[PDB]
């Protein structure tokens, strides 16, 4: 889930500018738990490795 | 079969070779070793058949873990397995396992070769966007710059690699951190004043996470927090001379390049 | 508009990492300035708008005129890739320029790192920099310019070529600039020390070169565009007394 | 050719299919024996035609 995301932003160009324009929408678009996108844009990185 | 060891850059996923990609997918066997899970998972469903070489770590001797590390590898390769391993970064730089590896099987005579990757040093250039072909560029393991002489050149780049661990020794362990740090900083003084800008580099891993790019006087050295990849980076302290005497002999002067 | 420089490699088509590529099939607009033709063909079938900069005399000039095509792209709101040979930071002047003047109007501009010929040639000749230490130089600053190498750590001369590259005044052959080169190198390394000429292969189905000669048979030798020239050490190494007694290792 | 060149330099399968074979793979996608004369003798710029 979470997984298949970062992989995906990793790799395509499109999707990785998109995210740097608009992170939030373009998570909820692949189906993120408003936790994980808190603790991504609270850059927690610890409570990512605990929602996995 | 053969042995291929592939670098995988620092960021996950996009930061490969598309050859090293491909022979991560047409591979039997593949063994990795990269840093979190979410690589591992990448790595995973990239091809099934992957053995995870951080279960042969830790209490152990290093030499004893990578001894084991090179020989679960080559008992693939032994067994006739078109073996592939998978590295952080670059396989080749930082990487006695690939090295051994790679000797060891074309001692036995098997076909090994090594794919070149994308290294710290290859990020911290874009990242900072700086040409190392600029001023020049050296590189030196922090602790080697220690225990050995070393004069660096202060109009180029100088990168310490390792400096978290810098002068590490079984008879300096009555030191702290910021004790050796400490020692360092008054080694640099010799070229670099203590208020010269430096720059703590730690390439990111993640495509969410960012590079640490921390900017602060050599003095503040001794206090910084550091990382087993952090690495330090000390820009010139003095702009390039012309040699005069060369351009001399070629009939030109610094006008006319 | 926005700009990305990412890089190709050294090797065709193979050598260039996943994003940086995305980054080719998703661009408006690519410019290219790689080497042979077959990388050229490659990157058109990756992306059918490219435009080659090969087309556009001083290289100040030259490249004022690549640098000016890349923005007008840029300009125009397109979303702009420059795909570089190698790595596009390295030893490359049109990118630096580039993302320096979109960062200067305002446009987004970056840099995805790529394969340089360094990293090439760690693999090739089964070297580790890590451990050993490296320094790097563009020969020609190295020659006009006041460079003191460290001769106890590898020492890696690019552009080995075009060595002594200036405008003309006296009449000298490549060899004479050479022939110079190598009487500077004398100060720390002798004539018969052994160095190596690596060419990174650009084909697959071709082996790089990785020629050794002594120091004195440079200037005969017969070298390439993206030909380096490796200096192995020439000096043993030497306990540092001085930061070993602050450490508390002495006479042991 | 230059096809071949670009799958040979992404393939990781094929690269080791060349090396298995390296004529054959060449003839199986369709290269004359002057050019494949030409990639075995290691004449770069005789590949300047053949392209
Ligand atoms: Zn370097």
């Amino acid at each position: 889930g979470l997984s298949d995301f970062f992989t995906q932003l990793g790799q395509d160009a499109q999707l990785m500018e998109d995210y740097k324009q608009n992170p939030e929408a373009v998570m909820r678009a692949h189906g993120l738990t408003d936790e994980q996108i808190n603790a991504v844009m609270t850059g927690d990185m610890e409570k990512l490795k605990t929602l996995s | 079969g053969s042995l291929v060891c592939v670098g995988t850059g620092l960021q996950l996923a996009g930061q490969i070779s598309v050859l090293s990609r491909s022979y991560i997918e047409h591979a039997d066997i593949v063994f990795s070793l990269l840093p979190d899970g979410f690589s591992q998972r990448w790595l995973t469903k990239l091809n099934p058949n992957v053995i995870n070489l951080q279960q042969f770590y830790a209490v152990k001797n290093r030499r004893d873990t990578y001894e084991q590390m090179v020989n679960a590898i080559l008992d693939a390769v032994r067994a006739g397995k078109k073996t592939v391993c998978a590295l952080y970064g670059h396989p080749g730089v930082f990487a006695c396992v690939s090295h051994m590896a790679i000797t060891r099987a074309k001692a036995e005579g098997f076909s090994a070769k090594m794919e070149p990757g994308i290294s710290a040093e290859a990020c911290l250039w874009a990242d900072l966007g700086i040409d190392p072909g600029n001023s020049g560029h050296q590189s030196f393991e922090a602790s080697q710059f220690m225990f050995f002489n070393h004069v660096p050149d202060p109009t180029t780049h100088l990168l310490l690699w390792q400096i978290a661990i810098a002068g590490e020794h079984t008879l300096t362990q009555f030191h702290t951190s910021s004790d050796r740090l400490q020692i360092l900083v008054e080694q640099l003084n010799q070229w670099y004043p203590l208020d010269h800008e430096v720059v703590i580099y730690e390439a990111a891993n993640l495509p969410i996470q960012a590079p640490r790019i921390e900017r602060l006087p050599l003095a503040n050295l001794p206090q910084a927090h550091l990382m087993p990849i952090s690495t330090l980076l000390i820009p010139p302290a003095k702009k390039l001379e012309y040699n005069y005497a060369i351009l001399a002999k070629l009939g030109i002067g610094p006008e006319d390049l």
